[PDB]
RNA sequence: GCGAGAGGGACACG
């Protein structure tokens, strides 16, 4: 009888990606864990994403601003890859103006206090000389894909344009295991997790916030007698 | 001569093609 | 099949349908005479013993 | 569950639109019926809730139209999915002749408790195992299931947790327990599921010959246990078959799944069949998902001897060439020199692509455990297409020559397309056709339905069943599925005056038979359609087991319709040889009773024959023994052949009375007059089974008994008598 | 043997038709002991007739044709055949 | 999309006036002749009731003056197969000797080997010495059409499928984004700048203002041309026509390119669908069937999403009793449904609709009118109007919804041409984003069409090692059987072109890389790829471009030579005892939507003339019962659902009603009386 | 976040050791993500004790049979194998059995000493004739999983003993499988349905308790990393 | 709330 618990060890391969090790798991205890920590991180790790946007000069997501090279729809695309970490767990709306020429990118919007944009590198669109955006965002928290909530759902005016929200912090997660498996039967599992968040929080938060998730719902098990 | 080159703003479409073609497509 | 010839005949012949087959019971919308709805089970009485 | 469909909510919505207003009106959430209705209509929330409740335990007939035969309608217990797509159980596709590359399908509604019984009961899809037409299985593992099961009940020598018997340095290390430490050490990666190994089993029954050796007599077996030599995946197959069921203890393969489900079907409730092929398809995805079987570029191998093979048949090709240029043949002799040679060539490429196959490739896995395609499809894959028809039917003696791997040249492919679309449209061309003939039997044959039990009429038709070897021998009878099983005994067999074997009246199933061919008889009269005597209709008796029920058929059933259908269905699946017609033309003309357009005239008179063999005509004479009269003949051009028996009629051969004397489809009208109803009604029986065998259908004749009793029905006046008749 | 059998095929038909002669009959059998019992409910609150409703323990909101068929299964009735 | 728009054109139809019909079309015509060669293609045709009437013409056919179809020919010469290109009809060409189009000639018109495989006069294939030859094809390709062309390795597929896979190329919708094809053909370029709808320069400038509906270009020498886009336009059959501009304020543009893309085209070339990751292996039995099954992600990034944009109609017309109008002033509603409507009736633009709701706010005289007396003197000393009207407005059909886009209203008080007796006039265009869904049909290239069984999520669906789930996946038994092995080999040059390759050039190239091109010794990732349709990568240069196939990002090789990969299960979490077939295939989303087929109906309209159920999805319709389903009905023994199915279902107008309420009260089912059909038939009959 | 939906546990038992335990409504597709984590847990992660080498009298070449026992040796391996014991003591405990004269001999033969117990002495093992003298030494030792028989790295350490195949877990087969229980509603939570059968040394609550202690310890191994995390919380 | 025409989907290769 092998006594050992298992461990944690942190591997910090670049800022957004790390590998956890966890040894000595029990022979055959190796793939599995690493699968049901794979979904957990994949599925229910919450974050914050934008929700729906409003543009004054438009009244549906089928149409074009004057003046943006891109369309009201590849501004939605575009503005589907913008990662973002709100607090307050309340609907929160910021506000992105520009006028003129230039390229609007993700740099320029102005997040209140507590939410933030963490990629202002990232192209939005661009403008020329009779370019004008003015385009305010919603950023609510969840998890998991939400698709777009209907105007009609709730009070929203005619302006509004819904947008699907998929709030997922994680972004790439595989695991190995390397097990000794010798001759003497001194077997076990050495689960290699590999995970990889779009900036929104480190890989440990994610795992962290993964570990939280199954200690509680394993909870019912426990608590049977 | 990979790609199809008369076409000015041909993607490079890089192409295995063994056969020159001598018409081009009407 | 050839309705005209086997209906001008039939009516020639003053002939009488019966409408007792499987097809002829199923034009008027009555049950077949067959399976379920022949006279041996459209008739059956059931009551608790 | 083979008894249930998915259903999506907005359309068992609108189904179910009354019944789910009157129960949310008896709920208050709807004050009166209108303002149930406009909740409807705008569905409201709960509206959902409600549904589900009335949605219980009420059933809906799928449908998919063409519905050729009867199991294209049947009814299933609806439920509730998300989504937009009725969600159809795999098992019943093969039913439906329904495969998911956009099919569409028609859900009713039945209504009336009446409708709703005959739903849950007539046509429920669980007590729809047994195809009508005879008696096969339709709701059986196919294709990924089959796949799957294969390689669970495969065994591999030489994997790991194989059964090493070495001895005297340590023990065999091999046998395990029970099940559970078997599955156990399989989890583990150490013992293989298709490893030979010896598990000690204690809930299955154990075969046949070990349960006679070890408990004798009636060993009780979920208690017991006993030693069995096996592989992990045929232990656990067996725990999907019921529990009484012997361990099978075989590799899987599909006509071993369909003779083990006929066996369930037969001797055992629809209930246990039902659940027993649930289990089977849910073990069948299970495996074959892990059975890694998949293709790749490097799974389709190439026979290495090509290129020795194509140079020989193409040197002997460039000979043929040779000689016609020289004037040696005419086009037609070096056309079919070609062509020879090339089918002769084909066939040695498919046999050195069989022989380089190694066993559990992929593609020659899917081959031969019976799921999809024939080793033809494969040849053409890798090896080479072959010849190709010409859009006339003729071959082209080029041929192609390159394997669809290979990739086929500009002119190889355009040869090829010859053949596609000729097939494309004959395909059409059939369906309209079967078609027609389908709706011309079900008319004929409608009004002929079961109405007494028994007749009790002593008259009764022959069948062959084994007759005897000429060295002295009971070979079977190759077609007894569709002649002699399902059928009841007119009279009882004896042998040597003998004990009777069977007594009048017997079912004759399978272990019927093998008393029959046990005792040594061969001949047996039995029952039939045709001799059946009742005034209207048919008795239940005369008829014989129902195919699909498997018991003897009911007092209400519309054999006529059942018959037409399982004669239709196999239509739009013949083709025709490449003159004596003998497609789906040949039934439609037999069936019609037409003057065959290649008739063989038979004699009417037996004796020896005065031949007088004729030129561009032809002229046979019989010496009547009655001696009445040489029935001349003539007209008959000098193309057809002598038949041959035994020899091939011969000048001064003794004939009999309907000897074909000439090849070719005799007349049923002639052989009626010469014979009598009893040969005519043989010979349409014996020529539509030949038909529909060329093409390896089989179905029970009753059915084609059913159509040709219908056909003779009526007779013709000479003599009016006094009577009213013309 | 018959495993629990669930929603529609609960009974299991083959134990019903050791209980009549042939499945027409079972249909019919069954179809005029619901609407028997469906116009026991109906029509409870007034004078019920001759209508003896359900005779096996009813389910909550048990369908009528089921409640009928499972009071086959029971041995809970007899029929007279046409 | 564009393919079917230039197909459309250049499709020959054997039937018409002056032509053979269907009935008439007999068992020998459809065939494909041997004089077909280069004239019409063999392969692209409908595969319904019109099999070889209806085909199309090949890529380089050309019409004579007279009618006959010519095809251009290389004129061989001394043995030397010059330039000379010279257009033959059937006659020409039957008359002289033909060579095939790949035959090795020795860089300046000599052939290699004395045999070449010759097409003779009555079509006769045969070989021959390099002496007689007289004719050669322009090249490989001749044969096809321009929908075939496009089909990644035709020569492996089979007649059947590669008929299918052209026939389906002509019905993708046209996606969001239209990703090109990794792997493709030469085709695909010209293709689409012939099929018109990419913008293109006709002289050459420079770029002076770029947005999302103009493109203003500079030309050489004073004129100014700003080319109008055509943003979100319905096509004929329901489809989106947006055009994005695929240049910038500096660009100069020669004359002749691509200024602008269109629905299916990225940056030029032709794109009617998606690559994705494909594993060829049968998950679960959910891909049973030709069934397929594809990841959320799918759903989440919007890979195949289409923009669906239908049209409604309502016209107010002059009636016996007056005119019709259309107002916000409508008889009896809640007013809560007149919060989209704007003052005058139609709706507002960018306005969520569903089922029920109203378009265009319509009353109409609601006819002849009898008041109260009292209420009647009491209007005659009043003067009123008796201002009755019926409501009868535009309102979606069932199963409907999405954003309104636009409203276009035409009227006499505006002078336009309206059909006479009709005052106004007004469409509403409605757009919905349908995503990909459950039935949703899918079909590659090479005919494996197939419906979508399920969607899982991605957490549940194979990864590689680097942790990337397959996109879809699809079952391994339907390849062999049908020969389209052209799916698999353009997973592997999937795979090969998405990763790159770099062929180790350290000693001279390797034997199977010496016919390979230059510059295909190497590509790096996302490196598009094409393959002409009969000379194309050969299965050697696919088996050595999976053996260099550049590790993604670690020192990892994911799909080994052989062009499988070792796959990790998403649920059970331990591997696939066995690689998987994984890479990247080129699939496009079909035409045939399940929000298009699904229908449901329990009561609607009737014919007048027989009472039965009306048909078809555009009213509400009841699925026919057939002679073959009452035929089984039968054959079942069900004669009370077969009497209920043809009596008070359909056509006994006393019992229908009695139905409803029997049901609706919970009584018991009345009893079926006569079909009204049948006193139709017993009416005409007398 | 709060989950809305607390999933609970109900069971149905079947036998005295066994059970058919349900954890619904889960969230999707919460049924794989744990069942499968359950079922290796249950397998493979509750301490059992069992028989690791045994040594015959009478027997050191003949691998095949014994003297005076009407069954063979593998017969006897097998019995010996499928026997239940609970131990507490870490180190490899031996174990004595011997019957002298004909008759029958099960598993209330063997003398445990102190800390070892036998849960079933009514189990047959062998039968012994013609005055036949049956003695044997066993090894048993505590535990997880599912050891194979381990080889003899020893040269000549047991001459007379041989190792077996150990079944260390008390549970013996689990099996599982979800639903997709109130689709429109409820928004297609899974229905997780474990089929749990164990050895009469505990019964199947117990083990899926002691199951539930290590997962959580494994899974709050992640959880001590960032106690100030954000995730699903049944509450 | 019918008719004609056109296009299209689904339909055994042993
Ligand atoms: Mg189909
Ligand atoms: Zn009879």
């Amino acid at each position: 009888l092998i006594s050992q618990r298992p461990t944690l060890s942190e591997d910090v391969l670049t800022d957004n990606r790390s590998q956890f090790v966890i040894e000595p798991l029990e022979p055959g205890f190796g793939y599995t864990l690493g699968n049901s920590l794979r979904r957990t991180l994949l599925s229910s790790i919450p974050g914050a994403a934008v929700t729906s946007i409003r543009i004054d000069g438009v009244l549906h997501e089928f149409t074009t601003v004057p003046g943006v090279k891109e369309d009201v729809t590849e501004i939605i695309l575009n503005l589907k890859s913008l990662v973002v970490s709100s607090e307050e767990d309340e609907p929160v709306t910021m506000y992105l103006r520009k006028q003129g020429p230039g390229e609007v990118t993700a740099g320029d919007i102005v997040p209140p206090a507590g939410v933030t944009v963490h990629n202002p590198g990232m192209h939005i669109a661009t403008l020329n000389d009779k370019g004008k955006l003015e385009v305010e965002l919603v950023v609510e928290r969840g998890r998991g894909y939400v698709p777009a909530v209907q105007n009609r759902a709730s009070g929203a005016e005619i302006g509004r344009i819904p947008v699907d929200s998929i709030y997922s912090p994680v972004l790439k997660v595989t695991y190995k295991v390397d097990a000794t498996r010798v001759e003497q039967r001194t077997d076990f599992d050495k689960l290699i997790l590999d995970v990889e968040t779009k900036n929104s929080i480190s890989p440990r938060d994610a795992l962290a916030s993964a570990g939280k998730t199954l200690v509680e719902l394993f909870g019912l098990a426990r608590e049977l007698n | 001569s990979s790609s199809n080159n008369s076409v000015p703003g041909a993607p490079n479409r890089v192409s295995f093609a063994k056969l020159r073609e001598p018409l081009e497509v009407p | 099949q050839e309705t005209t010839r086997v209906l001008t005949d039939a009516a020639i012949n003053c002939r009488s349908d019966k409408l007792n087959g499987l097809k002829e019971n199923v034009i008027i919308g009555k049950l077949i005479p067959a399976g379920t709805g022949i006279n041996r089970y459209r008739n059956i009485a059931v009551q608790p013993t | 569950k083979l008894h249930q469909c998915g259903l999506p909510k907005l359309m068992a919505l609108e189904l179910f639109k009354p019944f789910v207003m009157k129960r949310l009106v008896d709920l208050n959430h709807a004050q009166n019926i209108k303002s149930a209705k406009r909740m409807v209509e705008r569905q409201r929330p709960q509206v959902w809730d409600v549904l589900e409740e009335v949605i219980a335990e009420h059933p809906v007939l799928l449908n998919r139209a063409p519905t050729l035969h009867r199991l294209g309608i049947q009814a299933f217990e609806p439920m509730l999915v998300e989504g937009k797509a009725i969600q159809l159980h795999p098992l019943v596709c093969e039913a439906f002749n329904a495969d998911f590359d956009g099919d569409q399908m028609a859900v009713h509604l039945p209504l009336s408790a009446e409708a709703q019984a005959e739903a849950r009961i007539l046509m429920l899809s669980s007590n729809n195992i047994l195809s009508p037409a005879s008696g096969r299985p339709l709701a059986m593992p196919r294709l990924d299931m089959v796949t799957g099961l294969y390689y669970l009940t495969t065994e591999v020598p030489g994997d790991t947790g194989e059964y090493q018997p070495a001895s005297g340095d340590h023990p065999e290390t091999g046998v395990y327990s029970s099940p559970a430490e078997a599955i156990m050490a399989a989890d583990r990666g150490v013992l293989s599921v298709r490893a030979k190994i010896k598990v000690r089993l204690t809930q299955l029954r154990p075969p046949v010959e070990i349960e006679a050796e070890l408990f004798g007599h009636s060993g009780w077996q979920p208690g017991d246990a006993w030693m069995a030599e096996t592989t992990l995946g045929r232990v656990m197959f067996n725990e999907l078959l019921p529990l009484g069921y012997p361990f099978v203890n075989k590799q899987m393969h599909k006509k071993v799944q369909a003779a083990i489900i006929n066996d369930l079907a037969e001797r055992y409730p629809m209930i246990v069949v039902a659940q027993t092929v649930d289990k089977l398809k849910d073990a069948g995805f299970y495996w074959a998902t892990r059975s890694g079987v998949t293709v790749s570029m490097a799974d389709v191998l190439v026979p290495p001897r090509k290129k020795e093979i194509l140079d020989h048949y193409e040197e002997r090709a460039d000979k043929v060439e040779k000689q016609f240029q020289r004037g040696a043949l005419n086009h037609d002799e070096r056309n079919e020199a070609l062509v020879e040679i090339w089918k002769e060539a084909t066939d040695e490429v498919g046999q050195a692509l069989r022989e380089h196959y190694p066993d559990d490739n992929p593609i020659i896995t899917i081959v031969d455990s019976g799921a999809t395609g024939n080793f033809t499809q494969t040849r053409t894959l890798a090896g080479m297409k072959g010849l190709v028809t010409n859009p006339k039917g003729e071959f082209i003696p080029r041929p192609v020559k390159s394997s669809f791997r290979e990739g086929l040249t500009v002119l190889e492919y355009f040869i090829n397309t010859h053949g596609a679309r000729k097939g494309l449209a004959d395909t059409a061309l059939r369906t309209a056709d079967s078609g027609y003939l389908t709706r011309r039997l079900v008319d004929v044959s409608q009004d002929v339905i079961v109405r007494e039990h028994d007749c009790q009429t002593e008259r009764g038709i022959v069948v062959e069943l084994a007759e005897r070897a000429p060295d002295g021998t009971l070979i079977r009878d190759p077609y007894i599925e569709t002649s002699a099983y399902a059928r009841t005994l007119g009279t009882d067999a004896v042998d040597e005056a003998g004990n009777v074997i069977v007594e009048r009246g017997q079912d004759l199933g399978d272990p019927e038979i093998d008393a029959l061919l046990a005792a040594g008889i061969t001949q047996v009269k039995v029952r039939s359609v045709l001799t059946c005597a009742t005034s209207t209709g048919v008795c239940a008796t005369c008829y014989g087991r129902s195919m699909a029920t498997g018991k003897l058929v009911d007092i209400g059933e519309a054999v006529g319709i059942v018959a037409a259908q399982s004669i239709g269905e196999p239509g739009t699946q013949l083709t025709m040889r490449t003159d004596i017609t003998g497609g789906l033309p040949r039934v439609q003309e037999l069936f019609e009773a037409r003057v065959p357009r290649g008739k063989a005239p038979i004699a009417d008179v037996t004796g020896r024959v005065r031949l007088e063999d004729g030129e561009r005509f032809y002229k046979i004479t019989i010496v009547p023994d009655d001696g009445g009269e040489e029935v001349v003949y003539d007209k008959i051009s000098k193309r057809q052949r002598l038949r041959v028996f035994k020899r091939v009629l011969s000048d001064g051969d003794h004939v009999e009375v309907g000897q074909q004397l000439m090849e070719g489809s005799a007349d049923p009208h002639e052989v009626l007059r010469v014979q009598g109803p009893r040969e005519v009604q043989i010979h349409l029986v014996r020529e539509v089974q030949e038909v529909y065998r060329a093409q390896g259908v089989s179905i029970h004749d009753k059915h084609i008994e059913v159509i040709v009793r219908q056909m003779l029905r009526r007779v013709t006046i000479i003599d009016s008598g006094s009577t009213e008749f013309l | 043997g018959y495993d629990t059998p669930l929603g529609i095929t609960n009974p299991p038909i083959d134990e019903l038709l050791d209980r009549v002669s042939s499945k027409y009959a079972l249909v019919i059998y069954a179809a005029k002991r619901a609407r028997q019992i469906n116009d026991y409910y109906n029509q409870l609150g007034e004078g019920i007739l001759e209508y003896v409703g359900p005779l096996v323990e009813p389910g909550l909101q048990e369908k009528p044709l089921s409640i009928a068929l499972r009071e086959i299964h029971a041995d809970l009735l007899e029929h007279t055949e046409g | 999309n564009p393919l079917s728009g230039l197909t459309h054109k250049r499709r020959l139809s054997a039937l018409g006036p002056g032509g053979l019909s269907r009935e008439r079309a007999g068992l020998e015509v459809r065939d494909v002749h041997p004089s077909h060669y280069g004239r019409m293609c063999p392969i692209e045709t409908p595969e319904g009731p019109n099999i070889g009437l209806i085909g199309s013409l090949s890529v380089y056919a050309r019409v004579n003056p007279f009618g006959f179809i010519e095809t251009p020919y290389r004129k061989v010469v001394d043995g030397v197969v010059s330039d000379e290109i010279v257009y033959l009809t059937a006659d020409e060409e039957d008359r002289h000797v033909v060579a095939q189009a790949n035959s090795p000639i020795d860089a300046d018109g000599r052939f290699v080997e004395p045999r070449v495989l010759v097409r003779r006069k009555a079509g006769e294939v045969e070989y021959v010495p390099s002496s007689e030859v007289d004719y050669m094809d322009v090249s490989p390709r001749q044969m096809v059409s321009v929908a075939t062309a496009m089909i990644p390795f035709l020569e492996h597929d089979d007649a059947n499928r590669a008929l299918m896979g052209a026939n389906m190329q002509r019905q993708a919708v046209p996606l969001v984004r239209s990703e090109a094809p990794l792997v493709g053909t030469g085709m695909e370029l010209r293709a689409a700048i012939d099929a018109g709808d990419v913008v293109v320069a006709e002289e050459s400038g420079v770029i002076e203002e770029v947005s999302a509906d103009y493109i203003t270009v500079m030309h050489d020498n004073g004129t100014r041309r700003t080319y109008r886009m055509r943003k979100f336009a319905r096509s004929n059959h329901g489809t989106c026509a947006n055009q994005c501009p695929i240049v910038d304020a500096g660009d100069r543009v020669e004359a002749g390119q691509v200024i602008a893309d269109g629905p299916c085209t990225d940056d030029g070339e032709m794109a009617l669908g998606k690559n994705l990751l494909v594993a060829i292996m049968p998950w679960e039995g959910h891909n049973y069937e030709d069934a397929i099954i594809l990841s959320n992600r799918l759903v989440e990034e919007d890979v195949l999403t289409s923009i669906h944009i239908e049209e409604h109609e309502i016209d107010a017309r002059d009636t016996k009793l007056g005119a019709e109008e259309i107002t916000r002033d409508i008889p009896n509603i809640s007013d809560e449904v007149l919060a989209d409507l704007d003052e005058r009736g139609i709706v507002r633009i960018g306005a969520e609709v569903r089922d029920g709701d109203i378009l265009v706010g319509k009353v109409t005289p609601k006819g002849e009118t009898e008041l109260t007396p009292e209420e009647r003197l009491l209007r005659a000393i009043f003067g009123e109007k008796a201002r009755e009207v019926r409501d009868t407005s535009l309102k979606v059909p069932h199963g409907e919804s999405g954003k309104v886009i636009g409203i276009r209203v035409f009227s006499r008080e505006d002078e336009d041409e309206l059909p006479a007796g009709v005052n106004e006039l007004v469409r509403v265009y409605v757009a919905q984003k349908r995503k990909i869904s459950d039935g949703d049909k899918l079909a590659g290239r090479h005919g494996n069409k197939g419906v979508i069984g399920k969607i899982l999520p991605v957490e549940d669906m194979p990864f590689l090692a680097d942790g990337t789930p397959v996109d879809i996946i699809l079952n391994t038994h339907g390849v062999p059987r049908r020969m389209n092995i052209g799916q698999i080999l353009e997973t592997h040059l999937g795979w090969c072109a998405h990763s790159g390759w770099k062929v180790d050039a350290a000693k001279g190239v390797p034997d199977w890389a010496a016919r390979l091109p230059d510059e295909l010794l190497e590509a790096q990732p996302n490196a598009i790829v094409s393959t002409p349709v009969f000379d194309g990568a050969q299965e050697a240069e696919l088996q050595g471009l999976l053996s260099c196939t550049l590790p993604n990002r670690d020192g990892d090789v994911l799909v080994d030579a052989d062009g499988k990969a070792m796959l990790f299960d998403g649920r059970s979490g331990e591997p696939f005892p066995y690689p998987v077939t994984v890479g990247y295939m080129y699939i496009m989303k079909l035409h045939h939507l399940v929000d298009d087929k699904i229908h449901a109906r329990s009561t609607g309209p009737y014919s007048m003339i027989t009472q039965q159920p009306l048909g078809g999805k555009a009213q509400f319709g009841g699925q026919r019962f057939g002679e073959m389903e009452c035929w089984a009905m039968q054959a079942y023994g069900a004669a009370y659902t077969l009497q209920e199915l043809l009596t008070i279902k359909s056509d006994d107008t006393v019992g229908r009603v009695k139905v409803y309420e029997a049901i609706v009260k919970g009584e018991n089912i009345p009893e079926p009386g006569i079909p009204e059909s049948f006193k139709v038939l017993l009416k005409e009959l007398q």
